[PDB]
Formats: C-alpha cells, structure tokens, sequence
C-alpha cells in the first residue's frame, strides 16, 4: 500500500509538471508581444 | 470599489503613481487611509514594489500606523521582500524597532510566516 | 526503496518550486506594464 500510493504520487506530480511547462511557454510568449505604451520606461 | 492610487501602488505601475502625486489632488491623496487602514506606503512595501515605495518617500509620505499597528518594515518583513527592508532602513532607521497592537517587531512576525531569508537580514 | 522515492519526490518539488517562482516574476510583470484603458475605473 505504500508502495501502490507512492506510485501513484510519482505520476501527478508528473502531471503538474507538464501542465507547469506548457502555462509557463505562454506566460513567457504575453511578454513578448505584449503592448506596452504608458508604462514605459 | 479603491481609490486610483491604491490601485496603482499595489499593482508596481509606476507611471501611474507618478502621475496622481503630480496632479493637484497628490497632495492630501499620498496619506489616505482604506477600510483596513494602509495608506499608499503600507500597500507598495507588503507587495514588495521597492521602486514606486521610494517614490513615496521622495515625495515625503507620513509613516502612519494602520488598524494592526504595524508601520511599512513589519509588512514587508510578513512577505520576505528583502530588498525593501533594506531602503526603508536606509531613510528611516526608527522603525525597526518597534512593536504593534500585540506587540510583535519584525522578528516576531517573520517567524510567524516562515521567512527564513528575512530573519537573517533582520538580524 | 522507499528511501530511494522519497529522495527522488523531493527533486521533483524542488523543480516544481523553481519553475513556479520564475513564472509569479513574469506575471507580475505583465500587470505592471499592461495596457488599461477600456476597464479603467
């Protein structure tokens, strides 16, 4: 049972480290192309 | 909804802050208070804004207390921006020791939180 | 092996935790320097 729930804990954090790598490609992409007029330095 | 400069002094957005304290209502809006009690300094330090909190310096902001009775370094102190702490010391050095409504200092409210990298620069 | 997942678990959280404060920087950039105008209060 422990060795049946740390498998289990190996595959979601997987999972949250792939959602994690695709969100932060898009983040990362905002600003690149983000508008910036007043905030300017 | 809050007031345009505390929006803008939370948020980092710098120009805007700039701009308010330049029209001629930035005169009595630079200490004004919420419902919580933080005035425009309270709210640039506990985000950690350490560009737009000198700015309020610059201009002469009065370090109120708020409903709490915590000043600018104990709010920064809860969140762990170090790099604010050390410029509010560098202008006022008055306020690291002092205490509030429970009489936490800072060491005692960056132990309650877990700010590991603030202690040692508190110290 | 119990010892040998649990070391391998606290590899994955620390990367979890290193890709998370890059990515609370860049989105906390973006509202600093976004563009408000329609929704302005």
């Amino acid at each position: 049972y422990i060795n049946a729930e740390l498998e289990r804990q190996r595959r979601k954090l997987r999972d949250i480290s792939r959602m994690l790598e695709q969100q932060h490609h898009l983040v990362r992409l905002i600003v690149q192309k983000m508008e910036i007029k007043t905030e300017a330095d | 909804n809050e007031s345009p400069l505390h929006f803008a002094a939370r948020y980092g957005r710098y120009n805007t802050v700039r701009q308010l304290l330049d029209s001629e209502k930035g005169s009595f809006i630079i200490n004004e208070s919420d419902g919580a009690g933080m005035t425009p300094l309270h709210i640039s330090s506990q985000q950690g804004h350490t560009r737009v909190v000198q700015l309020l310096l610059n201009r002469g902001a009065l370090l109120h207390r708020d409903h709490t009775g915590r000043n600018p370094l104990q709010l920064a102190a809860m969140s762990g921006y170090t790099e604010t702490i050390e410029l509010l010391h560098s202008v006022h050095s008055h306020l690291l020791d002092q205490v509030d409504k429970d009489g936490n200092t800072a060491l005692h409210l960056a132990t309650m939180e877990n700010k590991p990298h603030a202690i040692s620069v508190l110290m």
